[PDB]
């Protein structure tokens, strides 16, 4: 191959300079490197818990209490996974669903005023990255690029899902208010919850003094 | 027209808590006797 | 306070196995259950060992 | 750990490691890019693959494997095979012809360092456009969408520095940016300089006079085609949307949004008139000789609410004919059973 | 989650692998990598930015381009085409370039 990755024997890097016949070779070799949810979800495939839930049966029962007491914990999860649930592949994210438009309104306030609920923000926020990740990705790019848009992906993909857990984002100046993730929408962690069981209105209710 | 109240349909809050959670990479779906589905959002979800 | 009582007791801790490892925390009866359809039924007792 | 003191650390060490000379270097690496295309434009000139090949599978040789084909994009090019292959057939080139790839490659090659050295260059610029609406990271980041995108331009031949080149492009990216991802509602590049000097001016004019301007006077300075009708309609869109949630009144637990009605729904009192009117409509609908009837049930009805057009083959006269006699005639056995009268809606 | 479920299955640092991994390029050896850091390949063991690089292009990649101009350009041209360079050269001029690694030049 041409100056660039050529894995040759041990070594594996060839530079060439047609000058004098120079068939450089610089000796690094096929070490698979990754980081980010990549090596992950990679290293996840690659399990069949059956072997590792065995494994710590042995793990378990017969070491000292040290490191047979991790052992367990650690079977216990993987006992779930390997019941009658759903083969644990897919804690990765490779593809995040979208709660619905109504449920997430665009409406009109005051002539002028827009309202706008706080998650179309944090999607559009993903939305332009992911794209961006995918130009850059195209036009080919240098690599402290890649990766350090590759970040900023992942922070956004949390920020929607749920905020503040690493960081806690804001819409631009006017509001230091977080920006209403998912899951708070489901704890009501603002106050909203509560108010769940605060009450609902009844359709054919009234009041007045005794 | 005078006639009994029909049986409630599904709670809004619900319907709109299963979908504001696989907003999350999660899945809530809801099963019959047998673990096999029931459809809450009647219809709605099936693609196009 | 004899009802709601009996409710921060119907937990159980497991040391003798079977089914699933050790310390697991479960309810007092769901336990009567696997012990019963062990020793009763599917025959080969596995005394589950708990603990209030 | 927090972000972006990483991501500037993370090429502060590579460029503070290879800065490449302002001239030499960075005339190396330039060189070493123009003879890329060249080169690839002549081996398409040879190959019959299209110069996206031939610009695809030199990229796959050195920066990344079958991997890097069939995550970031799905699998058109086979890992394997296709790849390979387009390669293979470099290889079979004569002397003469094979030397063009071992340049192609070396190129693109040259085209990695160059725009890794200049990423100082870009947090530099990214430095100022700040605020706006784009984060700092982003902003750093489209900031490179026009760094890279300078690498295609550049012109060694013309012996002028690169580093500044990549300036004009650099901030040219930005603005885009600026102008693509900083609101949630999208507004033109027109609309959006429209707004600067329509905000620009009542700058001037909070100057003066005390009364912050009525829409004639803010009108008057702007220019040409400015009425008073324009300006209240340009300044609604310039504030931004506001939050559906959003602490109201006695900011507690009470949340903005049950302060918006619905109104796609029928709200009983509308789904009860469907009910009566439907089926109502419908009765009176079939005490009619079908026709006319049906294709004016069918036309504003059900299609989409042109007599001509209107019924099948018949023409026009006969058309209104059972018309207006028809309907009419609807209109007054209704009258007599006041079904209808009580408008539902 | 505090019981890091993909810290727990993967006996990755609970919470400190993937920590300094997830976020950013502090690469785990995936599969193979049979070159060694002086010891072999680390199966599901984690490494520096800076020794990633010491794999990938090999050990060194030192720029020491000298100063003034008669001087140590003579030190260069009659001992850098072709000559195996050993460990530490000296270099003569302009204070003394230290090329302190490896085989060729």
């Amino acid at each position: 191959a041409d100056g660039g990755k050529v894995k040759s024997d041990v070594y594996g890097r060839v530079e060439v300079d047609l000058v004098r016949n120079v068939v450089r070779v610089v000796e690094s070799y096929d070490i698979d490197a990754r980081m980010g949810a990549e090596a992950i979800q990679q290293l996840l495939k690659e399990l069949d818990l059956e072997a590792l839930e065995k494994e710590l049966l042995e793990e378990m029962k017969h070491p000292s209490r040290a490191r047979r007491a991790k052992a367990r914990k650690r079977l216990e999860v993987v006992r779930a996974f390997l019941d009658s649930g759903n083969r644990p592949e897919w804690m990765i994210l490779e593809a995040v669903p979208v709660l619905p438009p109504d449920l997430r309104p665009m409406v009109q306030v005051d002539g002028g005023r827009f309202a706008t609920s706080d998650l179309n923000d944090l999607y559009r926020r993903l939305i332009n990255r992911n794209n961006r990740l995918k130009k850059l990705l195209a036009q080919g790019a240098p690599e402290i690029i890649i990766r350090n848009e590759k970040r900023m992906l992942q922070e956004a993909v949390d920020a929607l899902l749920d905020n503040g857990r690493r960081g806690a984002p804001v819409t631009n100046p006017g509001s230091d208010r977080p920006l209403r993730s998912l899951t708070d929408i489901l704890s009501g962690k603002q106050g909203r919850f509560r108010q769940n069981l605060l009450g609902k209105r009844v359709d054919y209710s009234g009041r007045s003094v005794i | 027209k005078g006639e009994d109240v029909p049986e409630p349909s599904v709670p809004e809050s619900f319907r709109v808590l299963v979908k504001e959670l696989q907003a999350l990479a999660l899945d809530v779906q809801t099963l019959d006797e047998k673990d096999n589905p029931v459809d809450i959002f009647e219809g709605l979800a099936s693609k196009r | 306070i004899e009802i709601v009582v009996r409710q921060m007791m119907k937990y159980v801790e497991v040391t003798d196995p079977g089914d699933s490892r050790l310390l697991e925390g479960q309810v007092l009866e769901k336990w009567d259950v696997e012990a019963l359809n062990e020793r009763l039924i599917a025959e080969g007792k596995t005394p589950v060992a708990w603990k209030p | 750990k927090i972000s972006t003191s990483d991501p500037v650390r993370q090429y502060l060490h590579e460029i503070g490691q290879v800065p490449l000379l302002t001239l030499e270097e960075e005339v190396e690496l330039a060189r070493k890019v123009e003879e890329g295309m060249e080169a690839i434009k002549k081996l398409s000139e040879i190959t019959g693959l299209d110069p996206d090949l031939i610009r695809e599978v030199v990229r796959a040789k050195i920066l990344g494997s079958a991997r890097v084909r069939h995550i970031p994009g799905l699998k058109e090019t086979l890992d394997p095979k296709t790849v390979e292959e387009i390669d293979q057939k470099l290889k079979s080139l004569p002397k003469e012809h094979k030397r063009y790839l071992h340049i192609a490659r070396e190129g693109e090659a040259a085209r990695q360092h160059l725009i890794e050295a200049n990423l100082r260059l870009v947090v530099s610029i990214a430095k100022k456009y700040t605020g706006r609406g784009l984060s700092f990271l982003d902003l750093i980041q489209e900031g490179n969408q026009g760094l890279i995108r300078a690498v295609e331009k550049f012109e060694y031949k013309r012996r002028f520095k690169f580093s500044t080149y990549a300036t004009w492009w650099i901030r040219q990216a930005i603005n885009r940016a600026i102008a693509d991802q900083a609101r949630t509602i999208r507004i033109p590049v027109h609309m959006v300089e429209t707004i600067n000097k329509l905000s620009r001016t009542a700058r001037q004019l909070q100057q003066e006079l005390g009364r912050e301007p009525t829409y004639e006077e803010i009108a008057e300075a702007m220019g040409p085609g400015w009425d008073a009708k324009r300006v209240e309609e340009t300044l609604k869109i310039a504030q931004e949307p506001v939050s559906l949630e959003t602490p109201i009144g006695d900011e507690k637990d009470s949340f903005y949004g049950d302060f918006i009605p619905d109104e796609h729904l029928p709200s009983p009192v509308d789904a009860a008139t469907q009910s009566l009117l439907s089926e109502e409509l419908e009765k009176a609908l079939s005490k009619l000789s079908e026709r006319e009837a049906m294709v004016l049930k069918l036309r504003k009805g059900l299609i989409d609410g042109e007599e001509v057009g209107a019924f099948f083959g018949v023409t026009r006269e006969r058309i209104r004919q059972i018309e207006n006699k028809a309907l009419r005639k609807l209109k007054y056995h209704e009258s007599r059973t006041r079904k209808l009268r009580d408008f539902l809606d | 989650d505090v019981p890091s479920k993909i810290g727990t299955l993967l006996d990755l640092s609970a919470t400190e692998l993937e920590q300094v991994l997830y976020f950013s390029k502090y690469i785990v050896l995936d599969p193979k990598g049979a070159i060694l850091n002086g010891v072999p390949v680390e199966k599901r063991q984690l490494l520096t930015d800076e020794e990633y690089r010491e794999l990938r292009y090999g050990k060194q990649e030192t720029y020491p381009l000298p100063p003034g101009v008669d001087a140590l350009v003579k030190d260069g041209e009659e001992v850098v085409k072709g000559q195996e360079l050993a460990p530490g050269v000296v270099s003569r001029l302009d204070g003394v370039a230290l090329y302190r690694f490896p085989r060729r030049v």
